[PDB]
């Protein structure tokens, strides 16, 4: 998240246009999402994070 | 206000917001709490629906 | 009198959901009675507004976004897809599309979620 | 069509599925059934509730007698 906000960030300070900082936070979006499992590929990976922090939290509880 | 987010700006501070989910009984927080950044205009050129949605999947992870 | 008939086919109805619920399968037992005449009392007795097809429809929203800040993407869609198709199914007594039944039903699962974000 | 009444109870229990409303289909196609007749769909959860929360109740209470 932190990573790819700041890469968003950099990349809308740096657009030349609209349509490249769009596209640039758009691509920063999708890294973030991705990475934090929030993406449709990493669907899986997303629901086996919630899974172990659905056990973490059984086991603080 | 009992931590050093009370020291952001009003604009940035009041973009920043407590989203709930539609209430289930049995739901926890952790389920349903959510940071989410609203993006509107020009901007939401950039932070389409897709990126807010992606950013608010990363907050609530 | 068929008022006569549909009365007696809710209550019918009410009382095999008590059944299928409660586990309440003897009609004797005054637990399943009480069952019985409390569905019977909401059901004619009610003060319940009629079912709002756009709350449905925000309801499966906020779920989908529930799911999605979960990042259960599948679940979000899953959901999202389930409720369009139910509310633009024909119900088995109606068979028009997006009837107050549909909304009906989808209200009722509604009621009924629990924490559709963090299921599988 | 007959097939499509069988999509619309397969929606409806995916629906309840992905909300883990610990809906079968028969209660499920029950509450449909219900709500087509007109029954108010909160008076149906009302009753589906209490119902519930007695059965929940009923078998806690056996629990801690068996």
């Amino acid at each position: 998240l932190e990573c790819s906000w700041d890469e968003l960030w950099n990349k809308v300070q740096q657009a030349q246009d609209l349509d490249h900082i769009i596209a640039a936070h758009e691509v920063f979006l999708d890294t973030i999402i991705s990475r934090c499992l929030l993406d449709s590929d990493s669907r899986a990976l997303l629901n086996q994070l919630r899974a172990v922090f659905d056990q973490i939290i059984e086991l603080q509880n | 206000r009992a931590t050093n987010a009370q020291f952001d700006s009003p604009e940035i501070l009041r973009r920043l917001d407590v989203r709930l989910l539609e209430v289930s009984p049995g739901d926890t927080g952790w389920d349903v709490f959510s940071l989410d950044y609203h993006v509107d205009g020009p901007i939401a050129t950039v932070f389409t629906r897709e990126c807010m949605s992606h950013y608010l999947r990363v907050f609530n992870f | 009198p068929p008022w006569s008939r549909l009365d007696a086919q809710q209550e019918r109805d009410v009382r095999e959901l008590v059944r299928g619920v409660a586990g309440l399968q003897d009609e004797a037992d005054p637990n399943f009675q009480l069952a019985l005449n409390f569905a019977w009392s909401n059901f004619r007795f009610h003060r319940f507004l009629d079912v709002n097809s756009h709350k449905i429809e925000k309801t499966i929203e906020g779920i989908y976004e529930k799911f999605v800040i979960h990042s259960d993407l599948s679940k979000a869609a899953s959901w999202k897809r389930l409720t369009e198709e139910f509310l633009n199914a024909p119900l088995p007594s109606i068979k028009e599309i997006k009837t107050d039944a549909h909304y009906s039903i989808l209200s009722l699962l509604l009621c009924l979620s629990d924490s559709p974000s963090n299921s599988s | 069509n007959l097939n499509a009444v069988r999509e619309t109870m397969d929606v409806l229990l995916e629906i309840s599925r992905i909300l883990n409303t610990g809906l079968d289909m028969e209660t499920l196609s029950i509450c449909v059934r219900l709500c087509e007749q007109g029954i108010n769909p909160e008076a149906l959860s009302s009753v589906i509730k209490e119902l519930r929360k007695a059965t929940e109740a009923l078998k806690a209470a056996e629990n801690m007698t068996s």
